[PDB]
DNA sequence: ACCCCCCCTTCGGTGCTTTGCACCGAAGGGGGGG
């Protein structure tokens, strides 16, 4: 087959990005993958006259013990031509959606010459025994932005004689995934994603076939999605019958801040009560004029905000925060103060003993939610040090994609989304 | 078979009126992560489910029932003990197969 | 329909004797992914001990004191499950749970809605 | 002078060669200048037969040969080096014979692109470079790789002998006795010398062993003798090499400090810097770390790794890695300050970040940590900070000094104390401001600051609040910045302020630390903001 | 004259705690290797 022309945006270089050290269980099995990749000409040996580099690491493959390769092509994907020359609504409907990796797919595409450059990574060694091992990819590598485009030509083919058959079956592809909702249950779901799988397998697309683990972490479970079952998790104010005047000013201070994106919100009848110079343990009844207030202020957090509408031409932005006790909220927007979505997770991995675990499962959990209802991947503001993630992240990832992300330092003045 | 995970709990019965605050511990032979679920089974009827995932309420579980676990010791606590709350409690793994269940806990009245 | 065990098919079995046990399932479908059912025992006077689970996948896990005798089964017609309890002893008199096992999330899995339980005597 | 096929190199994309002009040499110089060329030329090396020039020097050994390549190196292409670290002894296992070699003329002894060589022109009488010149950037980075195919056949059909390339460095070594190690090193040496590597019996088969500035011995491994300068008056480009040394000499000497020294850095290079009484003392404490030799043994893959962590004070950490007790495998140090307010408890994740890294790279694994915080100071920390932070499996020892939380805010407001409401301002032309504070039982009190700022008059009105109070108080500001860094716990900081404020906490009972917005009539706030 | 790693201090860019303040990455001093 030939190769697609793949060149970069005008006035950028390749990515050159410092490979990071890693365990000898992924040592071993980065070599023992390149060797057998380098035998069927997927990868071939390079030099130090490449002057471009990405990072390699390895991950676990699915409901299995083998290790996996994943590369991370974030700042490749950042510097290749946008790939030009539609998102379905009712994706994030379907009762359920459940998540194929078929980038095995790539693996068979050759890939641009003229290109092959700039996909070299580099194998590091147990106490520098051995200088750096590079490879660059002669195949559509996983994870770079450009394979499923260069490939969307071939894929629509294969799946037009199974859209045929079964025309109520939303199928959605963001990277080395396909995301199939349905409409289907009492294990009639379950059967046509065996015929999807089969389907695949006659135009020579393997899928991972290992039968779904029994014992915890059912880390399977994070690709069988329901869509239709998703919740918002809204501002919510403190429910009292007695009311000291320092609970009145954490909640005059929540909804000053609420009011820069609920813009009903009044404040005047409820401040009125701090007016005297009182100690701040001393319980205060509420006028008939502050009730009211308060009620319409709940009545007002009941409901998103209106006037806020998907921007594609746009990023998306994640932020998230620790609310502790295993609680984590989070907001997805692109302009401030205009969330498109408010959620909250809790009894994640490691809720009891790692802060790491948690947060990268919720990273994971918030990416898979933005690609089914908006098909992006958003920034994330983490609220962790940089030092502390980078050291630990890797080892809790299960996805083919990484999402960028920056570090952010936001003590919690008040408690707005979680009371 | 010797590789099954051991679930030991203590005290094997404790007696306690209405209103006092219990402690039943639970210790596994290896680590089983935070994979423990608690199970209460008043006399003569089938066991409920108390609490899973070490720390979570089944629903209709009352505020008082906690779950906690430092390491591979499981800790389950009633902060104020109700005449319902008279049962034989047992702590269950699923960490690995086989399941195996802990020799139960009898909380009686005196 | 809300979710209902029911075991039947205990009684007094001879030594060396077999018996099958039936859990018939009502509120939820066998075929249901994630699902699966659980059969514990329970010696009159002693503590819980688990014996096997078949999920909704045909898996099946038993324990060591029942390997080689029992074998779970499930039909998805009668959406019923069994046991069938071969070469019985008299340490096998207990009474017989029959329960839902649910793997709901990435971390959650347990035992609901137990059925009242049937009562198998082995006489010696 | 080697068979191995060329490496393709290019330059930057609307560059030309060097075309430099060559600058006058002396007279002693060009004498073996013109002697050394020759030898060259005629080793083939080089060729005489281009309107490019490069600038060449030269500096007693003897004497020297190198080309200044600078203005060819900035219009070389790019590389990505193969090295990606150092090596280091500790990661070494324990082999019963060893052998350490060197190749004489690595870069010589490489063929350079053909189609290249045309830059690589200089005068003396212009000759062009036919192998890799030293002073190019691109001459180490494909050495190395050349380097590394050669010994892959030997690798290959050796897989129970261990080699340690560094450059033209080899550390070998296995478990067979000393007459077939012998022999297979010579096969080595035929092998390099095939491949176009001569070996000058820069040739060590005796023990102890010079590799990478270290000893090896059949069993302990230790640095090369550190000789520290005793300098009568200090200057502080001395000062500057002598943190340089302790640095290095913290790998295998336990609990260097470093911090008071470095506090003279803080500037002409000639400068004579009179010591202080804390940096000598500091000196001399390391001077007498350093008296007595101290060693390391070698990696087991078999025990675990252990790493233990110890506070040494203002901000200092040291550390020793080991799997066998009193045996240290390396040690180290930690001394960083990362942020103008932080806690003993941040800085210690900080080194256990540090030590996880060095470990992965030097073991590929992760130690156990044996940390001296209890365990229900971590889970006190973790559980409640609003950042996330974790730590591997660790276990607690009981070697003070102790990691600790030196005060708690308090979550609730206390009942029966004297509540507070402070506030600060100042006017940015002015430069000056006050801040002042109006309690609930009719107190008042404002001090005028002088140039001062926005954020630093807010923190004062809460220091105010904490002197005129007793040991349990509440305080209510509208600085969202001083909350900022109250809440995150920090017992040290930069600013005397803020320690001011710290000392004053640490003395304190209860203290309940809360936030109300400003100009919404909070009573309190409202009347200390006119106040100010 | 070239290439790699480490620590410590300084400085400038960058986004909120907003026109001050904090954090971070590069550069320049030193150590070490070839």
């Amino acid at each position: 087959i030939e190769t697609v022309p793949v060149k970069l945006k005008p006035g950028m270089d390749g990515p050159k990005v410092k490979q990071w050290p890693l365990t000898e269980e992924k040592i071993k099995a980065l070599v023992e993958i390149c060797t057998e990749m380098e035998k069927e000409g997927k990868i071939s040996k390079i030099g130090p006259e490449n002057p471009y580099n990405t990072p390699v690491f390895a991950i676990k493959k699915k409901d299995s013990t083998k290790w996996r390769k994943l590369v991370d092509f974030r700042e490749l994907n950042k510097r290749t031509q946008d790939f030009w020359e539609p998102h379905p609504a009712g994706l994030k409907k379907k009762k359920s959606v459940t998540v194929l990796d078929v980038g095995d797919a790539y693996f068979s595409v050759p890939l641009d010459e003229d290109f092959r450059k700039y996909t070299a990574f580099t194998i590091p060694s147990i106490n520098n025994e051995t200088p750096g091992i590079r490879y660059q990819y002669n195949v559509l590598p996983q994870g770079w932005k450009g394979s499923p485009a260069i490939f969307q030509s071939s894929m629509t083919k294969i799946l037009e004689p199974f859209k045929k058959q079964n025309p109520d079956i939303v199928i959605y592809q963001y990277m080395d995934d396909l995301y199939v909702g349905s409409d289907l249950e009492i294990g009639q779901h379950r059967t046509k994603i065996e015929e999807l799988r089969q389907h695949l397998l006659r135009w020579g697309l393997t899928t991972p076939d290992k039968k779904h683990q029994k014992e915890p972490p059912f880390l399977w479970m994070g690709y069988e999605l329901h869509p239709d079952k998703w919740t918002v998790q809204p501002i919510v104010l403190p429910e009292k019958d007695s009311w000291t005047v320092n609970d009145i000013q954490k909640l005059v201070g929540k909804l000053n801040w609420a009011s820069q994106i609920y813009p009903g919100i009044k404040v005047r009848q409820l401040s009125k009560l701090l007016r005297g110079t009182k100690a701040l343990t001393e319980v205060i009844p509420l006028t008939e004029e502050a009730e009211l207030e308060l009620a319409e202020n709940r009545e007002i957090l009941k409901e998103p905000v209106h006037g806020v509408y998907y921007d594609p031409s746009k990023d998306l932005i994640a932020e998230i925060q620790k609310q502790g006790q295993g609680q984590w909220t989070y907001q997805i927007y692109q302009e401030p103060f205009k969330n498109l979505k408010t959620g909250k997770y809790a009894r994640m991995r490691g809720a009891h003993t790692n802060d790491v675990k948690q947060l990268t499962e919720a990273v994971q959990k918030i990416t898979t939610e933005s690609i089914v209802i908006w098909g992006k991947t958003p920034k994330f503001k983490l609220p962790i040090q940089k030092e502390t993630w980078e050291t630990w992240w890797t080892e809790y990832w299960q996805a083919t994609w990484i999402p960028e992300w920056e570090f952010v330092n936001t003590p919690p003045l008040v408690k707005l989304w979680y009371q | 078979g010797g590789s099954d995970i051991q679930m030991t709990q203590s005290p094997s019965s404790l007696s306690a009126s209405v209103g006092d605050r219990v402690t039943i511990t639970c210790r596994a032979s290896q680590d089983i992560s935070s994979y423990l679920n608690w199970y209460q089974q008043k006399p003569g009827k089938a066991p409920k489910l108390l609490i899973y995932y070490t720390s979570s309420l089944h629903s209709g579980v009352p505020s008082r029932f906690s779950g906690s676990r430092s390491g591979t010791d499981f800790t389950l606590t009633i902060s104020s003990l109700q005449p319902e709350d008279f049962a034989t409690y047992y702590c269950q793994q699923y960490s690995k197969f086989p399941w195996t269940f802990g020799q139960g806990t009898k909380v009686e009245i005196k | 329909m809300e979710v209902q065990l029911v075991e039947s098919g205990g009684g007094l079995v001879q030594p060396g004797g077999s018996l099958r046990l039936s859990c018939a399932a009502s509120g939820f479908s066998l075929s249901t992914s994630g699902i699966g059912v659980t059969w514990v025992r329970q010696a009159p006077g002693k503590g819980l001990e688990w014996l096997a689970t078949i999920w909704w996948d045909d898996d099946n896990r038993y324990a060591d004191s029942v390997k080689g005798r029992f074998t779970i089964s499930a039909d998805t017609s009668k959406n019923t499950a069994y046991l069938q309890m071969n070469c019985l002893t008299a340490e096998d008199t207990a009474v017989y749970y029959c329960a839902q096992s649910a793997i709901t999330s990435v971390t959650d899995s347990a035992m609901d809605h137990w059925g009242q339980g049937t009562l198998v005597t082995v006489s010696s | 002078i080697s068979p191995i096929e060329t490496v393709p190199v290019k330059l930057k994309p609307g560059m030309d060669g060097p075309k430099v002009k060559q600058w006058p040499l002396t007279e002693e110089k060009i004498k073996a200048l013109v002697e050394i060329c020759t030898e060259m030329e005629k080793e083939g090396k080089i060729s005489k037969i281009n309107p490019y020039n490069t600038p060449v020097f030269a500096i007693k050994k003897k004497w020297r040969k190198l080309v200044d390549f600078r203005e060819l190196n900035k219009r070389t292409q790019d590389f990505w080096e193969v090295q990606l670290g150092i090596p280091h002894p500790a990661g070494l296992k324990k082999k019963k014979s060893v052998t350490v070699l060197d190749v004489g003329d690595a870069y010589f002894s490489v063929p350079l692109d053909e189609d290249f060589r045309k830059y690589t022109a200089f005068t003396i009488i212009r000759y062009q470079y036919n192998v890799l010149p030293q002073g190019w950037k691109g001459s180490p980075a494909i050495f190395q790789s050349s380097m590394t195919k050669i010994l892959e056949p030997f690798k290959k059909q050796n897989p129970d002998i261990v080699i340690y390339q560094y450059m033209d460095d080899l550390y070998v070594g296995s478990d067979l006795e000393i007459g077939q190690h012998r022999t297979k090193i010579e096969e080595l040496r035929q092998h390099l010398l095939r491949w176009g590597l001569t070996t000058p019996d820069k040739h060590q088969k005796e023990p102890p062993f010079l590799w990478m500035g270290y000893e090896l011995h059949p069993d302990k491994w230790t640095v090369q003798p550190i000789v520290l300068p005793e300098k009568d008056s200090w200057t502080v480009n001395d000062i500057q090499k002598l943190v340089g040394k302790l640095n290095w000499a913290s790998q295998i000497y336990p609990g260097i400090k470093v911090r008071q020294l470095s506090k003279l850095l803080r500037k002409a290079l000639t400068e004579v810097i009179p010591l202080t009484e804390e940096a000598e003392l500091e000196l001399a404490e390391n001077r007498e770390i350093l008296k007595e030799p101290v060693h390391g043994v070698y990696y087991d893959p078999s025990k675990d790794l252990i790493a233990e962590i110890q506070k040494q004070g203002q901000g200092q950490w040291t550390y020793q890695i080991y799997q066998e007790p009193f045996k240290n495998l390396k040690t180290g140090k930690y001394a960083r300050m990362r942020g103008a307010h932080t806690n003993d408890v941040k800085q210690l994740t900080e080194a256990v970040q540090k030590i996880t890294t060095e470990s992965i790279v030097i073991w590929g694994k992760t130690p156990k940590f044996k940390l001296p915080i209890q365990k229900e100071t971590w889970e006190t920390w973790w559980t409640e900070y609003w950042q996330a932070t974790w730590i591997p499996e660790w276990e607690f020892v009981n070697t003070p000094p102790l990691v600790k939380l030196w005060y708690q805010l308090e979550k609730e407001p206390i009942v029966g104390a004297e509540t507070f409401y402070v506030d600060g301002a100042a006017n940015r032309e002015t430069k000056l401001g006050k801040a002042g504070y109006v309690t609930n039982k009719g107190r008042q009190k404002v001090v005028p600051l002088t140039n001062t700022t926005n954020q630093k008059t807010e923190l004062q009105a809460i220091y105010l609040a904490l002197q005129d109070s007793g040991l349990e108080v509440n305080i209510v500001t509208d600085s969202q910045y001083a909350l900022g860094i109250i809440q995150a716990q920090p017992d040290k900081s930069e600013s005397e302020l803020v320690n001011q404020i710290i000392e004053q906490l640490i003395k304190k009972e209860k203290v309940y630390l809360a936030w109300v917005p400003a100009h919404k009539g909070i009573g309190g706030n409202e009347q200390v903001d006119k106040l100010v």
